[PDB]
């Protein structure tokens, strides 16, 4: 009926992990090996973000200006004859 | 931490340290009043800043001041 | 007064609730308060709810002073009993908390020293124009 | 001292975010600012002086080149009574149809602003008449930015 | 046992208490030092749990006083009956219903408010009302103004006796503890004698009186002709002639052989043809068998006798999966305290009123009442604002309970506790939900105005791009609408005209009922109702549950249920008091209130509401341009706030002026209300100093020191001014667009 | 030309992402 | 224990809830954050493929699934790019994990090392290297 150890507070505390499993991995050896040699260039921080930035901002720019104007309306512009104003203003 | 200061026009009638809500002041003896006792604020560190004190003193003005001040986890009033 | 210390008290009968310690407890601190009760009795936690204290010596955590002066001062006004909190550590050091004197601060006690004495009226304070440029303040001189 | 606000360690102690909130709100108040003397507010003035006459004379000559480039300042000055001024043009992906071909207004080929500022009258009025004016004025406007 | 129990004059009668202000408390009593004494002698009047502990005056003084209440009511109502007999053209319009306007008040001609005297019809001039009494008396069967006078005059003999009682009963024979405790007799009176007794003898007028009457009047024959009501009950052949059931007098009820009481007591539903009302005779069938049920479930709780049940019995046995042990000690807690009793009849009564509001809309009772628009738009919206505000109340008196008379020591409860003990999981799932709901809900309207505003209308959620229809409305609407045929074989149509299937009814020229359809925009609307509803229910809940203690403050039941805060530390608390979170849920309940007011108003004028020609076409007051301008925000602002206001700002110089005048005032106490809302007391004290000073040069200075308004004062100001402002506001554009289009 | 085609994504996107990576980062150093 | 903030719900403590938790890739703590990741990843571009070219503004004309699918891509780069950072802020580069010490037992285990810098920079690539691959499979699949 205690509830307080001095010796140990990770349980006074409460410090557990409720769901944590600690069984052996079940992926098939081969499928893992060729995964870990084929991802292993995303694994540094700073080369990663450098090229996540270059790379979205090059390909966004890149569709961007190579966009058609089928898919665009802004790029197909007008097409009606133009208006008159108010007071008859061009 | 806030500032918590006590002046000289104080009578010791101990209401400010019974409102405290943290233990933050005492009272000590004293020799210039009839009381022979005045308040005294150690604990600041665990202060809040309810101004319970402010609310709970018989004077002109307030004979207990309390100054906000840098704010950190225990005078926020922060359980998480 | 000498510091006590809390090695294997018990705990009141409680049936658990969602207003009890968080992640800070583990990372920052905690407190402990602990009394003794004559007789078994209901009272009503901080946290919410209801519980019934033991007969005999009692120990319960929490998270912040506050409370813990809280269920003390209850305690005081309402069972006529004697108490006293310490703060933990996540390190493992205790720290005792209530009375540090051995008597409560509402009694005039000697050998106690006086923190943050002003001699003077609170309108004898300088204005601000005479500490500019310095790192002190009016109602700290 | 060590955290964002290091002109204020107090700010920069606490663990909530309010730090954030405020460091923000108190940056251009030099008097509060620990360890300050007279020489450095004084200094400090000057300095964003000097940076908002900057970007006054930028966004001046903002303006003046996006009137060069997309108005129709050369067709305004001969029938002003007849003609809308041109801020600037539209560009949006959001655009649909209609919008396009109902935001085309003045002699522009495509959508475009209105432009309400007056800035056409004032320029016309001093003695500007053509788009290499407007130019050099920007060109000039930002080398006294610089 | 159940017994009398009195205490023979507790209190004497003396003019001594009235010369010394407040009385009831020694505070109060002392006297005025400063302004905020008068303020408090106002706040504490009516809180008798606060004057004294014992529990019997509080109950001595509750009864007192809704014995005045009652009077008050039957003042009201004597008041109603003697305008409607004096001051009216009742006789005019009960001729001719359709063509004539009611109207029972007559102003004067002192400043020039004789143009409010407007031409109503049938040779009369007034202001037309909206009550909806003429239908009641038409309904009632009176056809003239002596039978009118005569109520008038029993009603104020009934104030008169309701007055004499209540101090009677206060100040000469008051009732001890125990009358008050005995809940199962009290239940047994209320359910057999008040409900069922009533019941039974309306129903028992209705075949007696309102029946042939009514009868007489559908068939043609002028008011004046009709023989006076007692004459069916002393002429038997005049009753034969109309029904020969009673021919054969009370011999079938005795015989069982009740058919041939079909003629007066049918089952055919749907509205009456000539009237656009529902049928009188199932009316009185309704009211008998409710009458029988009621009399029946009377005799349940065990009273002075072995037979019957007891209601803690029945709490404390209750077994059950989900529940366990549970309602053990709730009976001494409903029996001990007032304020939950409140709170529940106060939750239960608001429910009833938004109900009451649904049914009548619905299916209209009385005659040439779905034909009058103005009464339907009032009666709807009154009741809403009723109940809104009454289901408002009963979360405040909740909290009032948990903070001030609860004890889990001498009274425990294991459902309150269990609940009290995981309300963040409640109050974190709420939250969730109703950040999930608006979401959703709003982010449809915004993305249809940028899609429309964008020259993209095949990307909105509408009929004609996107289609979010309510099928499961539409499931309910057509069985409803095939009930009849095969489920009830008794009745012969619908209960109601509004399930999609039937025909149309029109009485006039003018539509009466007809078939409401659904679609996107009735999705919308009502995710949009669910969504404010569920905003409400979070802040009532969060408020009533976190009364007593929070993390932020441990100890908050020991500062009370009205505090301001509790200062300016732990970064703030302003606002933490459970009177603040009902302060803050009054502009929820104002909300809702509002959009569904909005939206009724809308829909009844663009869907159902119009005229009829010779032909056989509809024209519906706005088109039918609900479905295709009510999916975007600016189409709610143009096509219902710009198009309908028309009448209201055009309304001056004619006999309708009085009304814009009102759309006007209203306005400005709401702006008013915005100065105690923004700002705070210091200013003001400061202020309130230099204008002291600037008196106390000239020697004028009071003796009551002036003070500022306090933190709760200037809350509670605001709040009223802001809900008045905006009742007044919607009831004035109401009410003129509908009496001027309609 | 088609300089805005190019010149209004770089500043309506990237560029706020990157000053927000950037002000985050340095933010949250200690 | 009763004193901690937590409350035993069927829900939240049942065999089935507890198995079927435990075997999802963010609770292996044996296994290298890698290969969790790129599971990870593999999912939730799957998923995120479909609403995207569902619901595109481009959805009605013969492009729409490619567009769409470009458009979910672009999604898992942006989420890659929350990932990296969230690792920056919070592990040095040489603290130790902080996961949980012990079980909920109160047996003794290795700490999960996902908490770490190398750990989450692993799990990182693996997500971007899944996300990439599964919305690869997804446009293949569903416009082949
Ligand atoms: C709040 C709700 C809301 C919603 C639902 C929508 C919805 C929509 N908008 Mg609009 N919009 C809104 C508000 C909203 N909008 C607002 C406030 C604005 C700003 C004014 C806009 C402005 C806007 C623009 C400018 C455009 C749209 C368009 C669209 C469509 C694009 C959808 C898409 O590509 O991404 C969908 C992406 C996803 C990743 C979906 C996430 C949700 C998934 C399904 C979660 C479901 C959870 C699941 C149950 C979890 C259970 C777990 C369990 C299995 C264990 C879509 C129909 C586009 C259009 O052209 O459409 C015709 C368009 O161009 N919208
Ligand atoms: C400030 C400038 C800005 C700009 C230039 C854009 C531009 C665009 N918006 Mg966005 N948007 C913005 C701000 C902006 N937005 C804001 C503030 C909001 C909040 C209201 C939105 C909310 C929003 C919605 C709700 C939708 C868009 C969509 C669109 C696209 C419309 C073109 C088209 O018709 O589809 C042409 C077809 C496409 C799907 C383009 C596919 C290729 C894209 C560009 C991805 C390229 C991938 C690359 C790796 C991106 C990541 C790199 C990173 C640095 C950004 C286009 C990419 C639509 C969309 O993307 O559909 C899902 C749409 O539904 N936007
Ligand atoms: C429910 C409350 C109620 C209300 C609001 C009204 C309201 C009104 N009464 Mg009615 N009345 C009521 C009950 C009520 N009455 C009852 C119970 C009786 C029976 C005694 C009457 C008998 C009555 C008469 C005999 C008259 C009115 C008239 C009036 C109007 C002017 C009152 C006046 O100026 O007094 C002045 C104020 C003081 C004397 C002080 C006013 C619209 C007057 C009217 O409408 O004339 C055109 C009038 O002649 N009332
Ligand atoms: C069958 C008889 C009976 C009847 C008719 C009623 C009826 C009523 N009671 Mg109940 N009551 C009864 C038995 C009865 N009671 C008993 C035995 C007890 C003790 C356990 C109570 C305890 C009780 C309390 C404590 C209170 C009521 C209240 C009420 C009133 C509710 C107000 C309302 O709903 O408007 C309906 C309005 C009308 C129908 C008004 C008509 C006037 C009625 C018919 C008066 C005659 C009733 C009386 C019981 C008989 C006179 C006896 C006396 C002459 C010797 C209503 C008048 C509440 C009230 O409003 O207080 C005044 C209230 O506070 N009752
Ligand atoms: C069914 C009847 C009912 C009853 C009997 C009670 C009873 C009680 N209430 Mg509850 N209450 C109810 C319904 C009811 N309430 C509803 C519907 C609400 C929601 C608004 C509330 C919300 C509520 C609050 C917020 C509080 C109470 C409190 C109290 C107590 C004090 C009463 C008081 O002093 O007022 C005496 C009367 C007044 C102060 C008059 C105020 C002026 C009103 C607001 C103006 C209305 C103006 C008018 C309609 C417009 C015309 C303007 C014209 C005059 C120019 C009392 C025990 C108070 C308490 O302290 O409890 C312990 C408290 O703080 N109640
Ligand atoms: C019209 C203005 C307004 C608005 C929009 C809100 C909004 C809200 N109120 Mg507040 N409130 C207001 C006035 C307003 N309030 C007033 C006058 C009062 C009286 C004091 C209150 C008092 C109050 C209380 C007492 C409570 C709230 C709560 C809430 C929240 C409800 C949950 C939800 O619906 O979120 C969903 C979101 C919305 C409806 C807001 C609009 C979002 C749209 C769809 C835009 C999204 C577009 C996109 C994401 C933007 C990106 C662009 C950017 C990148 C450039 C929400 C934040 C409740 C709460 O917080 O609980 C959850 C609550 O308890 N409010
Ligand atoms: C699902 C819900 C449902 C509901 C709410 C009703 C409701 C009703 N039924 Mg119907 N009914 C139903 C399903 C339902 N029925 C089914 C499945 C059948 C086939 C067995 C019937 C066959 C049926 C018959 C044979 C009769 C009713 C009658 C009645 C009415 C009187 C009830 C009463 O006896 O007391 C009432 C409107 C009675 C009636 O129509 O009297 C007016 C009656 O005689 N019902
Ligand atoms: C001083 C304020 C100023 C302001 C508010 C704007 C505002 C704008 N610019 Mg202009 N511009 C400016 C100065 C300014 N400009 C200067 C000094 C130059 C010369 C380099 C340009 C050259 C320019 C180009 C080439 C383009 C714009 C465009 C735009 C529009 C979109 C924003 C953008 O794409 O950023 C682009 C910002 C710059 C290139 C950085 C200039 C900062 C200084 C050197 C917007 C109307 C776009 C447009 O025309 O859309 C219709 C576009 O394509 N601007
Ligand atoms: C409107 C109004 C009014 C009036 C009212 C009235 C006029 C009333 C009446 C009432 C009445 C007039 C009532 C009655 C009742 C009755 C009853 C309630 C009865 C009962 C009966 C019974 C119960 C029976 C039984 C039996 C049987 C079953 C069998 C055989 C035997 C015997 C017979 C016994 C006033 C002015 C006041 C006010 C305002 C409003
Ligand atoms: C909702 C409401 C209302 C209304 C109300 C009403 C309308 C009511 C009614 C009521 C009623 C309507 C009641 C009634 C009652 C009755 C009674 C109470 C009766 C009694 C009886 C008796 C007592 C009898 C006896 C006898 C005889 C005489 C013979 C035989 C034998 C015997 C003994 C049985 C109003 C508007 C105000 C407003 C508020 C709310
Ligand atoms: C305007 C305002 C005031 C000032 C309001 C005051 C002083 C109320 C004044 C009420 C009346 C008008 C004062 C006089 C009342 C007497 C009955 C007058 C008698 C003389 C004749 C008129 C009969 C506050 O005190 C306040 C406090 C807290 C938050 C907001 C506010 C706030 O907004």
């Amino acid at each position: 009926s205690v509830y307080f150890d001095l010796e140990d507070l990770g349980n006074t505390t409460g410090q557990w992990d409720v769901y944590g499993s600690d069984a052996p991995s079940p992926y098939n050896p081969l499928q893992s090996k060729f995964f870990e040699t084929f991802a292993a260039p995303f694994t540094k921080r700073g080369l990663l973000l450098k090229f996540l930035i270059l790379g979205g901002g090059s390909l966004l720019t890149y569709v961007s200006a190579t966009s058609t104007g089928e898919v665009l309306p802004i790029k197909r512009g007008p097409q009606e004859p133009p208006k008159l104003g108010p007071r008859g203003k061009l | 931490s806030h500032s918590v200061k006590i002046y000289d026009t104080c009578i010791g009638c101990t209401q400010c340290v019974r409102a405290c809500p943290t233990d933050v002041l005492e009272m000590i003896p004293w020799d210039g009043c009839k009381a022979k006792q005045i308040a005294s604020a150690p604990r600041t560190e665990d202060c809040v800043g309810c101004k319970r004190c402010e609310s709970a003193c018989p004077t002109d003005f307030l004979s207990v001041r309390v100054y906000l001040w840098h704010e950190t986890t225990r005078s926020m009033g922060l359980a998480y | 007064t000498p510091p006590q210390l809390d090695p294997n008290t018990p705990s009141p009968i409680f049936a658990g609730s969602t207003g009890g310690l968080l992640r800070k407890a583990q990372v920052e601190e905690f407190y402990v308060i602990t009394w003794n009760s004559p007789k078994e009795q209901i009272f009503e936690m901080p946290t919410g709810g209801a519980a019934i204290m033991r007969e005999g010596p009692n120990l319960l955590k929490l998270a912040r002073k506050e409370q813990c002066l809280a269920l003390g001062t209850r305690l005081r006004s309402k069972y006529k009993i004697t108490y006293q909190f310490y703060r933990v550590f996540p390190n493992g050091e205790v720290q005792y908390l209530h009375p540090k004197d051995g008597v409560y601060p509402e009694k005039a006690n000697p050998g106690r020293e006086g923190v943050g004495l002003n001699m003077r009226s609170i309108g004898k304070n300088v204005s601000p124009i005479e500490v500019k440029f310095t790192g002190k303040q009016s109602y700290d001189l | 001292a060590l955290r964002f606000p290091r002109f204020s360690q107090g700010l920069a102690q606490d663990p909530t975010t309010r730090r954030i909130w405020f460091g923000i709100a108190t940056a251009h108040d030099f008097e509060n600012h620990d360890d300050i003397t007279e020489e450095r507010l004084y200094q400090n003035i000057f300095a964003s002086h000097f940076g908002q006459l900057a970007i006054i004379f930028l966004w001046t000559s903002g303006n003046l080149f996006h009137v060069a480039w997309q108005g129709n300042f050369e067709a305004w000055v001969q029938d002003p009574l007849h003609v809308r001024p041109i801020a600037h043009a539209i560009w949006d992906p959001h655009f649909g149809q209609p919008a396009v071909e109902a935001f085309t207004r003045g002699g522009a080929l495509g959508p475009v602003n209105i432009a309400y500022s007056g800035v056409y009258q004032w320029w016309y009025t001093i003695g500007l008449r053509t788009n290499g004016d407007l130019y050099t004025g920007a060109l000039f406007l930002l080398f006294l930015s610089a | 046992e159940v017994k009398i129990l009195v205490d023979r004059d507790p209190i004497k009668t003396s003019f001594e208490e009235w010369a010394k202000p407040g009385h009831f408390s020694r505070t109060i009593a002392k006297g005025p030092d400063t302004t905020t004494w008068i303020w408090n002698l106002h706040a504490d009047a009516h809180d008798f749990d606060s004057h004294t502990s014992d529990l019997e005056e509080i109950s001595r003084k509750v009864f007192s006083a809704h014995f005045g209440q009652l009077s008050i009511i039957f003042l009201w109502l004597s008041g109603m009956y003697f305008h409607g007999a004096r001051f009216s053209n009742y006789e005019a319009w009960l001729s001719d219903p359709t063509h004539i306007g009611p109207s029972a008040q007559v102003v004067w001609s002192i400043v020039g408010q004789e143009i409010l005297n407007g031409d109503v019809g049938g040779g009369f001039r007034g202001i037309q009302i909206t009550s909806g009494f003429f239908q009641i008396w038409r309904a009632s069967g009176i056809t003239s103004e002596l039978q009118l006078y005569c109520t008038a005059i029993g009603g104020l003999v009934f104030a008169a006796l309701m007055l004499f009682a209540g101090w009677f009963h206060y100040h000469k024979a008051a009732p001890k503890l125990a009358w008050f405790q005995d809940v199962e007799s009290m239940l047994n009176h209320h359910l057999a004698g008040l409900l069922g007794l009533g019941s039974l003898s309306w129903a028992g007028h209705q075949v007696h009186v309102s029946l042939p009457i009514n009868q007489f009047l559908n068939a043609g024959v002028d008011p004046k002709e009709i023989p006076l009501p007692h004459e069916f009950i002393l002429n038997r052949d005049l009753l034969a002639q109309l029904y020969p059931s009673f021919a054969e007098g009370a011999t079938p009820f005795f015989t069982l052989n009740w058919s041939k009481y079909a003629e007066f007591l049918t089952f055919r539903g749907g509205l009456d043809p000539v009237t656009g009302g529902l049928w009188l005779t199932d009316i009185a069938h309704h009211h008998l068998a409710i009458a029988i049920l009621f009399l029946i479930a009377g005799h349940m709780y065990r009273t002075n006798w072995g037979i019957g049940h007891g209601i803690k019995d029945i709490l404390e046995a209750h077994k059950g999966p989900f529940t366990g042990q549970g309602h053990k000690g709730l009976y001494e807690i409903l029996t001990t305290s007032w304020h939950a009793q409140l709170s529940i009849n106060l939750a239960m009564l608001g429910s009833l009123t938004i109900v009451v509001a649904h049914h009548m809309y619905s299916m209209p009772p009385y005659p040439y009442l779905a034909t009058d628009y103005g009464t339907q738009l009032s009666l709807f919206t009154h009741h809403m604002w009723i109940g809104g505000f009454l289901i408002v109340g009963a979360a405040a008196h909740a909290a009032i309970f948990m903070v001030r008379d609860y004890d889990p020591t001498t009274r425990y409860n294991d459902l309150l506790d269990r609940v009290l003990r995981h309300r963040d999981a409640i109050i974190s799932h709420l939250n969730w939900v109703c950040i999930f709901l608006g979401f959703h809900s709003f982010g449809l309207y915004i993305h249809n105005d940028t899609m429309s505003a964008l020259g993209r209308p095949q990307d909105m959620f509408s009929d004609t791009a996107i289609q979010l229809q309510p099928v499961f409305a539409q499931w309910i609407q057509n069985t409803h609408a095939l009930a009849p045929g095969t489920t009830a074989p008794g009745a012969t149509t619908s209960t109601s005209l509004t399930w999609g299937g039937g025909d149309l009814v029109a009485v006039g020229g003018k539509v009466a009922l007809l078939p409401i359809p659904l679609g996107t925009a009735d999705f919308l609307v009502h995710h949009i109702h669910a969504f404010t509803i569920h905003v409400t229910v979070l802040i009532l809940l969060k408020g009533v549950l976190f009364a007593r203690s929070s993390r932020l403050i441990p100890d908050k039941a020991n500062l009370g249920f009205r505090f301001p805060c509790d200062g300016p530390g732990r970064g703030g608390t302003c606002q933490v008091s459970a009177w603040d979170h009902v302060f803050l849920g009054l502009f929820w309940m104002y909300n809702a209130i509002s959009v569904v007011i909005f939206h009724f108003s809308w829909k009844m004028q663009s869907d159902v509401w119009g005229s009829i020609s010779d032909q056989g076409v509809v024209t519906h007051i706005t088109g039918g341009n609900f479905a295709q301008s009510s999916i975007t925000i600016n189409g709610w602002l143009r096509d219902f706030l710009w198009a309908q206001a028309s009448q209201v700002i055009q309304s001056y110089g004619s006999s309708l002026s009085a009304y814009g005048l009102f759309f006007l005032g209203a306005h400005f106490v709401w702006a008013f209300s915005l100065m105690f809302l923004f700002s705070g007391r210091g200013y003001w004290q400061e202020l309130i100093e230099s204008i002291v000073w600037a008196h106390n040069k000239l020697k004028v200075a009071p003796a009551t020191q002036p003070r500022a308004l306090s933190i709760v004062q200037g809350r509670a100001v605001g709040v009223t001014h802001y809900l008045l402002g905006g009742i007044a506001t919607t009831w004035a554009f109401f009410l003129a667009r509908i009496i001027a289009v309609g | 030309n088609n300089l805005p085609s190019i010149f209004v994504p770089l500043v309506g996107l990237v560029f706020p992402a990157i000053a927000m990576a950037s002000l985050f980062l340095h933010i949250q150093k200690n | 224990d009763p004193f901690i903030g937590s409350l035993e719900t069927p829900v939240t403590s049942s065999p089935l809830i507890a198995w079927y938790l435990s075997n999802l890739p963010g609770y292996r703590t044996a296994v290298n954050p890698l290969l969790r990741g790129v599971e990870v990843g593999l999912a939730h571009g799957f998923f995120l493929v479909g609403p995207f070219v569902k619901a595109g503004p481009l959805r009605n004309t013969a492009y729409a699934g490619s567009a769409g699918s470009l458009a979910a891509a672009g999604l898992v780069v942006i989420l890659s790019m929350c990932l990296t950072i969230y690792g920056i802020s919070s592990f040095k580069e040489g603290e130790p994990s902080i996961a949980p010490s012990l079980t909920l037992t109160g047996r003794k285990k290795q700490p999960d090392q996902l908490q770490t810098a190398d750990g989450w920079a692993k799990f990182t690539g693996g997500f971007f290297f899944g996300g990439i691959s599964g919305v690869t499979w997804a446009y293949f699949l569903l416009y082949v």
